[PDB]
């Protein structure tokens, strides 16, 4: 009975109360990060697609943190609503004071510094946020990271997290592009995992968010796709498994 | 008294609570350290980079200042937190203080900080364990272990994480008079010591050396199979 | 609280000597109070290490001893690198390739068999930090 | 069941009032009634002084009190939390006048009374003044104002209510008779008042059992009546 | 059993101890929301649960700014204190901001003075689910906010007692070209369904969000739709 | 019992059960009764001498360190002592703020504030002990006021708390307690304290007298009935 | 104690009297009760030098402080005694003892193993001496010997007490 | 019972100190003898491996030139008091301008000990031995966890502590020569420690009135390490 | 039993156990004493051994040139208190240059024993207090306890063996009063002698004393200073 409280060492040495926050995205939504190079993408599905939702957000899971970093959550929804914008807010202390856009691995350094300290003292609770991230810096450019509630995170190529990830890897292990992970080839597996990792049966593009963040002209710019794009993605894996059909 | 809280002894003076700190560390990854006849010899393995994954951003070894840096046995967030404390402890030290900062200072502020977290309730301590070594301590390059309870010491050589376990009768099973020559027979010990590791060929068993007066240099891929084949020539021809 | 007086009893079963031998055993033997592996009347400890190059050998071997090989697969790639694994994920290995033969009708089992029974059974063990 | 009501911050499964309804048995545990009754110009307050012994001086064992001399209160449950919450509602007209200078009506001051009241709910530092009151005012061209407020932050306005060991049934009372559109005159609230208690006490009205007060656009002084002048009221109902 | 904390987990990896919250506000009066295009309806069915109560006293429908409307379900008082402090953060924000505030960004600012509570074991939730409606831009805006700290978009939706059954029926009715005063016609109806025995426009309440600004509507406008309500 | 273990904790019907054992607390204290006469008030209150170790006096439960202000203790004495403290601030400061002496019924308001409010946060618990002021003024004459720890306080003619708090009314209510002076109140209360249980089971036992008024200038003498013994022997006089 | 004076006198003794002699634990509220209805019925039932028929009685136990007094009254005890941890000249003792207890070669300085030993048991020297005849078997000598006795006391005074 | 020190037993101990007292026991043994030619402190050094820095357990310290300590415990809360003890020596030279008798420190070091149950932080499990040469002569004292001290002619901290004490007991007086005080200390150390003495489990220093320098024999007492 | 916590809970009873047993605590062996005459006031605490190489343990200190106290535990609470008293002498002395008198300085005293018994997050004190003192009033003996009270007294005896002097002097008030500085220190060591073990006589090397009087500050006396008062003793008869 060592999960009792949040700061406990078991027998095992084992802190059960920040693996419990691991085990919370067990029912998250699912959002991926692709494998993308020459640009770098985020995307993610909807629980909540429902007749009279007016998604005047725009964006649920996927959330722009700065005008070249953007960052897709799953998790808890007001721990991630306040993380969120603790992402802002970090980047604006930082453009203040060194009047430099925040590399991307700092960033997410810092932050998981915030999550480790919720987890190390008592009378308080980690955040039960699990949120990938990209972004263009000065450091490395386009990146894709991965963070945890515990305050651990990761460098990767492809990821995702949330619900039905093992088969995201899988297929990520599969449809590995190791070098030429071009943003294109990226979109080109998004049309697939999108139907794959879904527990859906002919997944309707509506419930379904994409970005993407490319050095298109020079500047830097992050774009967002509407349902009518998605839908013609979707269309062209369509079109593929229906010519994979011609050996069903 | 039970384990269920630190800051009450057993009703036999243990403190089984804070003692799982030795667990805590070992099921972390696995490093080696030693301090060579000048240089200062580090190795880590245990990476297993999952394709997509990379051990880049792992940085199980951080060079804090031009003359310190450690090892990070234990859990990666509290390890990160350990970097940003005593790096930026060190480097403002150094660039305000009227004196230098050395290996055994920041071994001593860490073990400080450590009994501190002790000190209190609602506040767990750091469950990490880490060889720090250091290029200058008026002059001279050394080596500290220091764990979870804020006990620090100083050692010739010694592992942290899983191959804490049989590294230590290792050692001594050929551990020299002779503090291993130069860097050739250090780096070759840091192998010998490394060798406990899962194949000990170089595949994902990596190294870095610290000269006692230059920076932390990194034993990169494109000349650590120097090294590996040097590890297991030795042990090939010694059969 | 029965456990503590069982302890008593057990330590005067043991000691209160006579021709009955008695064995112990645990992985967890770290944590044991001296109190009950008192050197000096406790009077072996043996120990077991990580199955070792040649011991796996054999393990394997008898593990496959009935399953009708192939010689694509000497087992030597399945047995000699690491501190690969115990005896008991060797015979759970050898069964789940049996089974993953069965599964393809393969009654001839092959390389490729071991190396998803592999790689899924080494998956079964929970992380650490 | 039972554990999800130890503390005050605690939700029940259903999301019940478990600590508010213990709080209003606490209230109830002061074995006293009061009843409240509003009019065409008129408001009348009234409390079961049952003389509890000889010895007290009758004046001082008062339930009503005067807040602000436009303000009437009257109060039913804990004697001390009674003492602390009238205390606080005082303190509150006075920096009500101390700040904003303006008369503080009765909705203003009872609704402060109850979101104060939530604030004790919401901290289990505090617990709630486990104590009910029924404060009577005046307000512009609506005639007196009659409201009540209690430990859940409750706030309502009333043309008639109750509280206490006779609650429910006092308050059954009001809802026989205040159910019509009817001339309701001084005299007439008096009669309403007393035909309220006479109805739930069941011991004919002595001059000195009762305390009766009142507020009326007349004069607006709120007032509290004494022994001759409670048997004075009362021959309203001797006819 | 783990709801004895809001800031410890289950082995599940879940807060008990909102759902709780959660409940509470499922056992609120029913209140109901939804978009037209001339603006935004909320509504609530109020009772006289004692024939004392003071009718037109009190009331459910809270305007936050003169855009702005909010209803809610759950308990009174918590709805009250927050209402305060959702004024006083949004004037507070209209007067840094140099800007009257955006319904989205309002429902979040709230939705944050909600989350405050999901942190430490001293303080608890407020147990009130609010329904929020604004016009900004010419554009009507519709919103829940829930004690958990998190918040949706709704062109429909109710809340409260029978909540689900508010869902269906409205379910059955919306079509996002309603006009205003066929949506109050909904609303009632919504109304109507959620609550049982006779009902009168005094036992209702609505408040609406035109692009002229929000306003909460009169008894003498209210019997304007009580009668002839199908 | 059960929802017991804090005064910030409402029991499930009844009152705070933590309150309930200080009143418990209070049951097992010395008696002591208050009783007002024309000008002023008095005292009588009974204490132990322990032993021969005692100094043939000491420690007495009777104070007089205001102009005005008379009190008298039972329960728990360490905390009567720290207690008085808060009647011993008030009076000074109402009339160093106002520039007159503060009203009686205020005064017993703001003393037992504190006493009360202790119970409303779970990390403190009231003083266990209950108090008497008697005190006279010149816009409303002398007034006397219980307050009990649980925060009940109401005003009196006379009254009695301790180990004997229900059985002096009888003996209370005989005394013409608005005519009678507090000379002759002193010996009364003499005597009322030497009926209930003089030192029928406390026999190592010592009795204290309190004499309050305007003849004392409203101050608050220990009126000391070891000499002249009029009110001693009066009280002996109802032994047979 | 019926069967006991069927025969002809005889003694009976009782360990963990603790466990036993134990008095009433009403805060349980349950669990393995069977103490409660038992108990009593040894302390009193129990006879002691005057109300005792022709038997003998001997109590012990490792912990005196929670027995009841009613055991501890006549009636139950007619004396109590304590030990400690074998002394000095104890421990030598034991060890004389024990030299009869197997085949040694018999020149052993049993002065110093008994110094050796710190505070320390003597059921511990009895598994001393059998670990000498470890000693003896793992090197499957046909007796023990004195450097048998010392690492075999270092047994429990090594890694029992490192 | 045992949760806290905020309150004691049903006996008036508190469940803590005594724990404490056994906690003493976790490190290995430790002495310290007072004579009229100085203080004397020894600790065993008990190396768990020997390729550790081998002075990395200093468990015997120089406080200052007249002052040193000897621990018993865990080192990491012995290294707070043990730096308070030589902090308040420079506090002393900064603020009074000479030096600091070993009894104020043994004070200080008391009063910051004691904290745990007056503060508005926790127990330290460890005993420790100061032995000056101070204003007021040759001086050693005795501080348990409880933050109490005491004057002793001679002590014994530890591992094996009570039988070295009680052993002592018969060859020890307020003032011989501190050197056959050393003889006498190491000839019951010897069985003491482990077995066997050498520097990988063994460790003494002294100080004397006619030195008030290096308290740090060590490597020159070699000769009295194998005087016995 | 739940109701063995924080003095904050009240147990059914009506009672705080925790106090008792903080006074329990105190009443754990050897004997110490105090009283006063007219002219002096005097205590003694033995000095408890710990072996034949460690020193007696001091028992007595002083607080101010008229005052000073006796302390029985491991003096946790008691030299803080002490302190205390020194600080607030020393305060008296700033205000108006004046050795303020014993009982309304100890007072004060009772009320700050009493601050930790109404709030959590402070143990009760676990130690007894004796005082000797003399002032612009009179001489004084006074005594606290953990239940934060205040005693005035003749005479004092707190720990175990000490019935029998608590026994001599509930016999010899009537002596204590009227007498001298020596005689009312032989009578506090004739109570001393009183609690004598069987085995032993009183050893100047344990028994320690403070003393205080009318024209002598509050001093103390050890064994060649203790045996000029330890003459006149009770004899050994039978």
């Amino acid at each position: 009975r060592y999960d009792s409280r949040t700061t406990i060492f078991s027998p095992e040495g084992r802190l059960y109360q920040v693996e419990y926050a691991m085990e919370a995205i067990g029912h998250a939504g699912t959002c991926l990060g692709i494998l993308a190079n020459d640009g770098v993408l985020l995307a993610a599905e909807r629980r909540n697609i429902h007749k009279l939702l007016d998604e005047v957000f725009f964006s649920e899971k996927i959330y722009k943190l700065n005008e070249d970093m953007a960052c897709s959550v799953a998790g808890i929804t007001s721990d991630a609503n306040v993380l969120t914008n603790e992402l802002r807010l970090i980047a604006q202390r930082y453009l203040l004071q060194y009047q430099e856009p925040i590399p991307c691995e700092q960033l997410v350094t810092a932050l998981c510094d915030i999550k480790q300290a919720y987890t190390q003292f008592g009378g308080k609770r980690p955040f039960g946020v699990s949120l990938l991230y990209i972004g263009w810096d000065k450091h490395y450019g386009f990146q894709l990271y991965q963070s945890d509630p515990s305050g651990n995170y990761g460098g990767w190529k492809a990821t995702c997290i949330g619900n039905n990830s093992a088969a995201a890897v899988s297929m990520l292990k599969q449809d590995y592009k190791e070098g030429e992970m071009t943003l294109k080839s990226a979109l080109a597996l998004a049309i697939k995992v999108l139907n794959k990792t879904m527990d859906v049966s002919k997944l309707s593009a509506e419930k379904v968010e994409i970005a993407t963040l490319t050095r298109e002209n020079g500047k830097t710019v992050i774009r967002v796709l509407k349902q009518k794009e998605v839908e013609q993605l979707i269309k062209k894996h369509e079109e593929e498994e229906a010519k994979a059909e011609r050996e069903k | 008294s039970y384990d269920r809280a630190i800051t009450v002894f057993s009703p036999d003076g243990h403190l089984f609570q804070v003692e799982y700190a030795q667990e805590a560390v070992k099921k972390g990854s696995t490093a080696v350290g030693v301090r060579g006849r000048d240089i200062v010899v580090l190795g880590v393995e245990k990476k297993s980079v999952a394709k997509l994954q990379d051990e880049r951003t792992v940085r199980k070894i951080c060079a804090l200042d031009d003359n310190v840096c450690m090892a990070f046995a234990g859990l990666t967030a509290d390890a990160r937190i350990v970097i940003n404390r005593a790096r930026v402890e060190c480097q403002s030290h150094r660039l305000t203080v009227e004196d230098p900062v050395t290996v055994e200072y920041i071994t001593r502020y860490i073990a400080s900080l450590k009994q501190r977290y002790t000190q209190s309730n609602g506040r767990r301590p750091f469950g990490i364990s880490a060889l720090i070594v250091g290029f200058d301590f008026d002059g001279t390059p050394r080596l500290y272990q220091t764990d979870p309870s804020g006990t620090y010491h100083a050692w010739k050589a010694n592992a942290i994480g899983r191959g804490a376990k049989s590294v230590r009768e290792f050692l001594e099973k050929n551990y020299t008079d002779e503090a291993i020559e130069t860097d050739d027979l250090t780096i070759k010990l840091v192998i010998k010591a490394l060798l406990e590791v899962v194949q000990s060929g170089g595949k994902n068993i990596e190294l870095a050396v610290m000269r006692r007066d230059q920076s932390l240099k990194i034993l990169n891929p494109e000349e650590i199979e120097k090294y590996v084949a040097e590890i297991e020539k030795e042990k090939e021809e010694n059969e | 609280r029965e456990i503590q007086r069982t302890m008593l009893e057990l330590l005067n079963q043991l000691d209160g000597r006579g021709d009955v031998k008695v064995i112990m055993a645990t992985n967890r033997i770290e944590t044991l109070d001296p109190a009950l592996i008192r050197p000096g009347r406790i009077d072996r400890k043996i120990e077991f290490p990580l199955p070792d190059e040649k011991t796996k050998k054999r393990i394997f071997q008898i593990h496959t001893s009935r399953m009708t090989l192939a010689d694509d697969v000497t087992l030597d790639d399945l047995i000699m690198a690491k501190d690969d694994l115990s005896g008991a994920d060797i015979k759970a290995i050898c069964t789940e390739a049996g089974l993953m033969a069965l599964r393809e009708r393969r009654m001839k089992v092959t390389n490729e068999d071991f190396k998803k029974s592999k790689e899924n059974v080494l998956y079964k063990k929970q992380e650490g930090t | 069941s039972a554990g999800f009501d130890r503390h005050i911050t605690i939700f029940s499964p259903e999301g019940r009032l478990y600590q508010v309804e213990y709080a209003f048995k606490a209230i109830n545990q002061g074995g006293l009634t009061s009843v409240a009754v509003r009019g065409k110009d008129c408001a009348v307050i009234v409390t079961q002084k049952k003389v509890p012994d000889k010895l007290l001086d009758s004046s001082t064992v008062t339930h009503l009190f005067k807040i602000t001399e436009n303000i009437g209160c009257v109060m039913t449950g804990m004697t001390a939390d009674s003492r602390s919450q009238v205390q606080r509602a005082r303190y509150e007209a006075a920096n009500w006048k101390y700040k904003y200078g303006y008369e503080i009506p009765v909705d203003m001051l009872c609704k402060r009374i109850a979101d104060i009241s939530q604030v004790y709910t919401q901290n289990a530092e505090m617990r709630p003044l486990g104590c009910c009151m029924i404060l009577i005012g005046i307000d512009e061209e609506q005639g007196p104002q009659v409201y009540k407020c209690d430990p859940a932050g409750y706030y309502c306005g009333f043309k008639a209510t109750a509280a206490g060991v006779k609650q429910t049934e006092s308050t059954s009372f009001l809802e026989k008779k205040v159910k019509k559109k009817f001339d309701w005159t001084f005299e007439q609230t008096v009669e309403t008042a007393i035909t309220c208690l006479s109805t739930v006490l069941s011991i004919d009205f002595k001059p000195s059992e009762i305390e009766v007060g009142v507020v009326t656009v007349e004069n607006p002084k709120f007032r509290i009546l004494t022994e001759a002048e409670i048997d004075a009221h009362l021959v309203a109902l001797a006819e | 059993g783990y709801s004895f904390s809001l800031t410890t987990f289950s082995p599940s990896g879940k807060l008990v101890q909102i759902e709780y919250a959660l409940a509470a506000v499922a056992g609120g009066a029913p209140s109901v929301g939804i978009k037209a295009a001339n603006g935004v309806v909320l509504a609530t069915e109020k009772k006289q649960k004692s024939i004392l109560y003071d009718e037109r006293s009190v009331h459910k429908v809270e305007p936050i700014t003169k855009h702005i409307g909010l209803v809610y379900s759950g308990m009174g008082p918590d709805y009250r204190v927050l209402v305060h402090r959702a004024r006083k953060l949004a004037q507070q924000y209209y007067l840094v901001y140099q800007e009257p505030i955006p319904t989205a960004q309002l429902v979040q600012r709230v939705a944050s003075v909600m989350q405050e509570y999901t942190q430490s074991g001293g303080v608890r939730p407020f147990g009130v689910s609010l329904l929020i409606c604004g016009w900004n831009e010419g554009r009507p805006y519709l919103f829940q906010s829930d004690p958990s700290g998190a918040y949706f978009a709704w062109k429909a939706t109710a809340h409260g007692k029978n909540y689900v059954n508010g869902k269906t029926f409205l379910e059955h009715h919306y079509n996002e070209d309603l006009e205003l005063e066929d949506a109050i016609h909904t609303a009632i109806l919504t109304l109507k369904e959620s609550f049982e025995g006779q009902m009168t426009e005094d036992n209702i309440e609505v408040g609406i969000c035109n692009e002229a600004g929000f306003r909460r509507l009169t008894p003498t406008e209210v019997k304007d739709y009580l009668a002839a309500i199908a | 019992t059960g929802y017991d273990l804090s005064a910030s904790t409402f029991s499930p019907d009844g009152r705070v059960f933590q309150v309930e054992y200080a009143m418990k607390a209070v049951e097992n204290s010395s008696t002591a009764i208050g009783i007002r006469c024309k000008d002023g008030v008095v005292f009588g209150v009974e204490k132990l001498v322990l032993s021969k170790l005692y100094e043939e006096g000491s420690n007495k439960r009777l104070f007089n360190v205001d102009r005005h202000v008379g009190m008298a203790v039972a329960g728990l004495l360490a905390d009567a002592r720290s207690l008085a403290d808060i009647a011993r601030e008030e009076a000074s400061n109402f009339r160093s703020n106002f520039g007159y002496n503060i009203p009686l019924k205020h005064l017993a308001d703001r003393v037992a504030m504190y006493v009360h409010a202790y119970t409303l946060y779970s990390a403190v618990r009231p003083f266990g002990c209950s108090f008497m002021l008697g005190s006279y003024s010149v816009n409303d004459g002398a007034q006397l006021y219980m307050i009990d720890p649980s925060g009940v306080s109401y005003g009196y003619w006379g009254c009695a708390i301790g180990k004997a708090r229900q059985a002096a009314k009888t003996e209370i209510e005989k005394l013409q307690m608005k005519e009678m002076t507090c000379r002759d109140i002193v010996k009364e209360v003499a005597k009322i304290i030497y009926i209930v249980h003089d030192e029928v089971k406390d026999k190592a036992f010592e009795l204290e007298l309190s004499w309050v008024g305007e003849l004392t200038n409203g101050r608050h003498e220990i009126v000391p009935k070891d000499i002249r013994e009029e009110a001693e022997k009066y009280a002996k006089e109802s032994l047979k | 104690f019926e069967m006991a004076r069927t025969k002809k006198a005889c003694l009976i003794f009782f360990d963990e009297i603790d466990a036993i002699g134990g008095a009433r634990f009403d805060d349980g509220a349950g669990g393995d009760n069977e103490v409660q209805r038992t108990m009593l019925e040894l302390i009193n039932q129990l006879d002691g030098f005057d109300p005792r028929g022709n038997i003998k009685v001997l109590m012990a136990t490792n912990r005196p402080d929670t027995l009841d007094p009613a055991l501890m009254r006549p009636g139950r005890l007619d004396r109590k005694i304590e030990f400690s941890l074998p002394d000095l000249e104890g421990r030598t003792h034991i060890f004389k003892i024990h030299a009869r207890s197997m085949s040694v070669e018999r020149d052993i300085r049993f002065e110093l193993l008994a110094r050796l030993c710190p505070n320390s048991t003597g059921a511990e020297i009895r598994s001393v001496c059998t670990e000498a005849g470890m000693f003896a078997i793992r090197a499957r000598r046909k007796i023990a010997t004195e450097k048998d006795f010392l690492e075999a006391v270092n047994k429990v005074i090594k890694s029992y007490a490192k | 019972y045992d949760r806290g020190v905020n309150t004691f037993s049903p006996e008036g101990r508190l469940f803590q100190v005594e724990y404490a007292i056994e906690a003493i026991k976790l490190g290995s043994t430790a002495i310290g003898i007072q004579t009229s030619e100085g203080v004397c402190l020894a600790v065993e050094k008990r190396i768990t491996s020997p390729l550790m820095e081998p002075s990395s357990i200093e468990k015997i310290v120089e406080i200052d030139a007249h002052i040193g300590c000897a621990m018993s415990g865990l080192i990491a809360d012995a290294k707070t008091l043990i730096d308070k003890a030589r902090v308040e020596t420079q506090n002393h030279w900064f603020t009074y301008n000479e030096t600091m008798t070993v009894e104020s420190v043994t004070q200080a070091v008391s009063n910051l000990a004691l904290q745990f149950g007056e503060e508005d932080s926790r127990p330290f499990g460890v005993a420790l031995l100061f032995g000056g040469v101070d204003e007021k002569g040759p001086q050693l004292f005795h501080m348990d966890p409880s933050g109490t001290f005491v004057q002793c002619d001679a002590r014994a901290i530890g591992s094996a502590s009570e039988g070295a004490q009680s052993s002592l007991q018969e060859v020890y007086h307020k003032s011989m020569t501190l050197k056959e005080a050393i003889k006498s200390s190491l000839i019951i150390l010897k069985q003491v420690m482990e077995e066997k003495l050498n520097a990988t489990n063994i460790e003494l220093a002294t100080v004397q009135p006619g030195q008030n320098f290096h308290m740090f024999t060590k490597e020159e007492l070699e000769e009295v390490i194998k005087d016995i | 039993n739940q109701y063995d916590n924080d003095v904050t809970v009240w147990s059914p009873q009506g009672r705080i156990h925790q106090i008792e047993y903080a006074m329990e605590a105190v009443k754990q062996g050897s004997a110490t004493v105090g009283l006063k005459s007219k002219t002096h006031a005097v205590l003694v605490a033995l000095k408890r051994a710990q072996s034949e190489l460690a020193a007696h343990q001091k028992k007595i200190l002083h607080v101010d040139n008229h005052i000073g106290i006796s302390i029985a535990g491991l003096t946790a609470d008691a030299r803080l208190l002490c302190n205390f008293m020194r600080q607030e002498c020393l305060d008296s002395r700033f205000v108006f240059d004046r050795p303020l008198p014993v009982s309304r300085l100890v007072s004060l005293i009772g009320s700050k024993t009493q601050i930790p018994t109404q709030r959590y997050g402070r143990r009760p004190y676990g130690v007894g207090l004796l005082i000797a003192g003399y002032d612009d009033m009179g001489p004084h003996i006074f005594q606290t306890c953990p239940s934060a009270n205040y005693f005035d007294c003749r005479a004092m005896s707190i720990g175990a063996r000490s019935q029998s002097a608590r026994t001599y002097l509930e016999r010899h008030m009537s002596e204590f009063m009227e007498c001298n500085l020596n005689e009312l220190v032989k009578h506090g060591l004739r109570a001393l002698r009183e609690t004598l073990p069987a085995e032993q006589d009183l050893t100047t090397k344990n028994v320690s004393i403070g003393i205080v009087g009318k024209d002598l500050e509050f001093t103390i006396y050890d064994d060649d200073d203790v045996s000029p008062f330890l003459e006149g003793l009770e004899e050994r008869p039978q």
